[PDB]
């Protein structure tokens, strides 16, 4: 029923074995002249991916910079609101950003200020030009 | 055939 | 077995149905009721019993009638039947027993045996046996044929047949009760020494068996399932499929090679694209720094925007600090995929040119068995008499295989130095014409009722011919003749003064430099009392090494010799003999094989008998005058001693019953 395992022995072969004389080290030999192929392919990109790690010496060790710890608020001083309606204007509905920005409020009380202030600050105008970019 |  | 059960089993007989020979001696009993046959199946099977429980005396059908016991010793001539019928057909009182009955001298009919070869002498004791007049016609000075035996001093080898397969079932089995033979069990153990004479070690030793079983396999495969028996409107040969089985395994290795390093490119290209986002997003980290700590130089007091600047510029860096933190993450996560690819590449090759050599030893050990290159054997039939296989070990004959024709020898009219040159075979009677090998001049003519061909099948594939049928043999015998092999095996044995090898091991390797010359002395066997050594020369080589001189051939064997043992521990040999059985003229090689484009068909084709036709035109259709035995006759056991047998005792058996009447058959 099945070739013995390990032997591999398929129709679609035998046939593209047996087609001449010499059609077997035909067969055989675009394999080896395929594999060297593929081997220079890889031996370049090592070559290509060698010198963008080098490039990438010192990762971005210098350009960290420390953390705040902050216990989050829930005033928002005349400062913070300011932050905001600007911090809208460049993360409009990033309301992760936003926080990030302000750095003193949670992302959901950010959410709760936009309705309360919508009003006042005009944040449909500003998520208007928000938009437009 | 084939012996051993 | 055991019991009266194996009784059948040892007569190569179904103990528990009716064969097609019977069927048409008793089809009564077949076409009749089944308890019946149960009664003829016992009386068949407790007669044979009898007979092989001592087989050095002729078994009568009087003495068998007292054994039997009631019910089955109640209808005295269905056991006079099945008495006659295995007696005809040689199932018992074959071989060399002692008959009770010292036989009468009225001799009817005359027979003429071409071949002393052990398919003619058994013919010739069965029909003797049954009261015939029998005369061999042997070319050679000596019985046997193809089985041979050196004797010098205690010096004993044979040149021919030398192993009996294992006794399950085996004819030989009552001639070896019948003849002091001294049968030798051969151990398996057989280590394979490479060219320069080291040792093969046992990990490589069986992991190319276990390859070689497992290529065998693969045609097989590539024969039934596929059916690639035909290649540009010629039968695929065993060596063919081969060729096509191990390409496809080396194309293998290739495939899996290319998609594995394929598999390495794939993920060294992915990498590519992500150090090009983390050279930009590092670069692009690099300018917002800059901006960023440019903002913070603007000192307080500030004014919104300017805070604004500072913290959102503070944001968008951490926010592109994720994304190289987690890109050095990806980066890490298939930098050791690389490690891991690189350290599992898969096989290199499928076998190395060392490990190919041993290979091809194992394909010398099929070329001998087959005595022929596996380019000439049917893919499809080579493998069609491991169906009938005995059971038991194979042995050998440490007396010399000669023993058993001179035995089968005694008692009958042999003429030996009889070449047969032509046979003439008509409506009336037959005339061989003989000459004498020592003088070609002296002519001599013989008539008979019938002939018996035991003529190698070499011989008879000659052109021009060895031997004239008068008239032709017709187009199908002659085709069958082309169609078949007969194959070519030599021996070199070899006589020392010491043993110098180990002695526990029957027989021992050399694996050859090329696989031209893979046959070459590749094999040793040391069966005998005496220090002798006896190399088997097969494949390719056995044809070419004939044309080479004995001295160069025991040349090489020696050098061999000393590679394995040290050039100080092997004597130069005293007596050397080596053989040359395709120049034989008597043989024209040694024995038959399937050959690609015949099939087991054919061997049955070989044992038709001849019926010339009528003297007189609308004269009444003729009996056959013809007969064929020897070893390429019998399709169930070609090429051995038990099958030459076998086929003498069936062509008595036949013709016995054309020329003396079966009686057994109302
Ligand atoms: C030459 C040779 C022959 C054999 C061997 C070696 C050699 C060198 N043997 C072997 O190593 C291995 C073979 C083998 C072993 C196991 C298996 C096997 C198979 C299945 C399962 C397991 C194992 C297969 C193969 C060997 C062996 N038979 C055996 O069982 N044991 C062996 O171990 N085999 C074969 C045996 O050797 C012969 O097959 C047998 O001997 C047949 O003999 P015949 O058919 O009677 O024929 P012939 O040739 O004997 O007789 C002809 C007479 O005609 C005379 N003659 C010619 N022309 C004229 C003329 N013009 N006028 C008057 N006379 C004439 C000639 O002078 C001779 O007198």
């Amino acid at each position: 029923r099945k070739p013995p395992k390990g032997m591999f022995l398929s129709q679609e072969d035998v046939e593209a074995v047996s087609a001449n004389a010499t059609a077997a080290t035909t067969v055989l030999r675009q394999l080896d002249m395929e594999l060297v192929s593929v081997k220079r392919q890889i031996q370049n990109i090592k070559q290509t991916n060698s010198a963008l790690k080098e490039k990438l010496d010192g990762g971005i060790e210098p350009y960290r910079l420390p953390e705040v710890i902050q216990k989050c608020n829930a005033r928002w001083t005349t400062e913070e609101q300011l932050l905001a309606v600007q911090a809208i204007r460049k993360y409009g509905r990033d309301f992760q950003a936003i926080s990030d920005v302000i750095g003193n409020k949670s992302v959901v009380q950010v959410k709760n200020f936009f309705v309360n202030y919508r009003r006042r600050f005009n944040i449909d105008e500003v998520l208007q030009e928000w938009e437009a970019e | 055939p084939r012996s051993f | 077995p055991s019991g009266v059960e194996g009784a059948a089993f040892q007569s190569r007989l179904p103990h528990d149905r009716m064969t097609s020979q019977e069927a048409a001696c008793f089809p009564d009993i077949i076409s009749g009721p089944q308890q019946t046959q149960k009664v003829f199946l016992f009386i068949r099977n407790r007669t044979l019993q009898l007979w092989l429980d001592n087989p050095k005396i002729q078994l009568t059908f009087e003495a068998t009638l007292q054994q039997l016991e009631a019910p089955y010793n109640s209808d005295t001539v269905l056991v006079h039947r099945v008495h006659s019928y295995l007696e005809r057909h040689g199932l018992i009182n074959f071989g060399i027993y002692k008959r009770i009955k010292p036989l009468p001298t009225k001799k009817t009919g005359k027979v003429i045996i071409i071949g002393s070869g052990v398919s003619g002498l058994a013919a010739a004791r069965q029909l003797q046996s049954f009261g015939m007049d029998v005369t061999l016609l042997e070319a050679r000075d000596r019985v046997g044929g193809r089985v041979a035996t050196f004797r010098k001093g205690n010096y004993v080898a044979d040149l021919g047949a030398m192993v009996v397969t294992g006794l399950g079932g085996n004819p030989m089995a009552v001639v070896s009760k019948q003849v002091n033979m001294e049968l030798a069990k051969i151990k398996q153990k057989c280590p394979l020494y490479e060219a320069n004479g080291q040792a093969v070690p046992k990990e490589k030793d069986e992991m190319v068996e276990q390859e070689f079983n497992r290529l065998l396999e693969a045609t097989s495969y590539l024969s039934h399932q596929l059916d690639f028996n035909v290649l540009n409107n010629k039968p695929v040969s065993l060596g063919q499929a081969l060729e096509v089985v191990i390409q496809l395994q080396e194309k293998h290795v290739k495939d899996e090679q290319i998609e594995h390093w394929k598999k390495i490119v794939k993920t060294q290209e992915e990498l590519k694209e992500l150090l090009n986002k983390m050279v930009n997003l590092k670069e692009k980290i690099k300018e917002l720094h800059q901006q960023y700590k440019e903002a913070s130089e603007v000192k307080p007091p500030r004014d919104i925007t300017a805070e604004f600047l500072v913290k959102s510029k503070h944001r968008d860096l951490t926010a592109l600090c994720k994304e190289y933190d987690e890109l050095a993450e990806t980066q890490g996560k298939l930098e050791e995929k690389l490690q891991e690819l690189e350290a599992n590449p898969p096989s290199d090759v499928y076998l190395s040119s060392r490990d190919r050599q041993i290979l091809d030893w194992h394909f010398a050990n099929l070329e001998f068995a087959n005595a022929t290159p596996l380019s000439t054997l049917s893919l499809k039939h080579w493998d069609q008499d491991d169906d009938f296989e005995f059971t038991g070990s194979h042995l050998t004959v440490r007396n010399g295989y000669s023993c058993v024709p001179v035995a089968l020898a005694e008692g009958l009219d042999i003429k030996l130095n009889t070449a047969v040159r032509q046979v003439r075979y008509t409506a009336s009677g037959c005339e061989v014409i003989a000459v004498n090998t020592r003088s070609t001049s002296q002519t001599f003519i013989y008539k008979c009722d019938a002939v018996l061909c035991t003529l190698p099948l070499g011989v008879l594939k000659q052109q021009p011919p060895a031997v004239q049928f008068v008239p032709p043999l017709p187009e199908w015998k002659t085709s069958a003749v082309q169609r078949m092999g007969f194959g070519n095996l030599n021996k070199v044995v070899l006589c020392f003064d010491r043993v110098f090898w180990d002695p526990s091991v029957n027989l021992f390797g050399h694996v050859g430099s090329t696989t031209a010359s893979r046959g070459e002395l590749f094999l040793f066997w040391n069966l005998y009392k005496a220090p002798i050594l006896l190399a088997l020369v097969a494949g390719e080589a056995a044809g070419i090494m004939e044309n080479i001189s004995d001295d160069v051939i025991v040349g090489r064997c020696l050098a061999i010799l000393k590679g394995i043992f040290g050039s100080s521990a092997v004597p130069q040999p005293k007596e050397t003999v080596v053989s040359r059985w395709r120049a034989d003229p008597w043989a024209r090689g040694s024995y038959s094989y399937v050959a690609a484009g015949s099939s087991g068909n054919d061997y049955d084709l070989m044992a038709q008998p001849i019926t010339p036709g009528p003297s007189i035109p609308g004269a009444p259709q003729p009996i056959p005058r013809l007969f064929f035995a020897g070893e390429h006759t019998i399709r169930n056991y070609p090429a051995t001693v038990h099958g030459a047998l076998l086929s003498g005792l069936r062509e008595a058996g036949r013709i016995a019953d054309q020329f003396l009447g079966a009686m057994y058959t109302l």
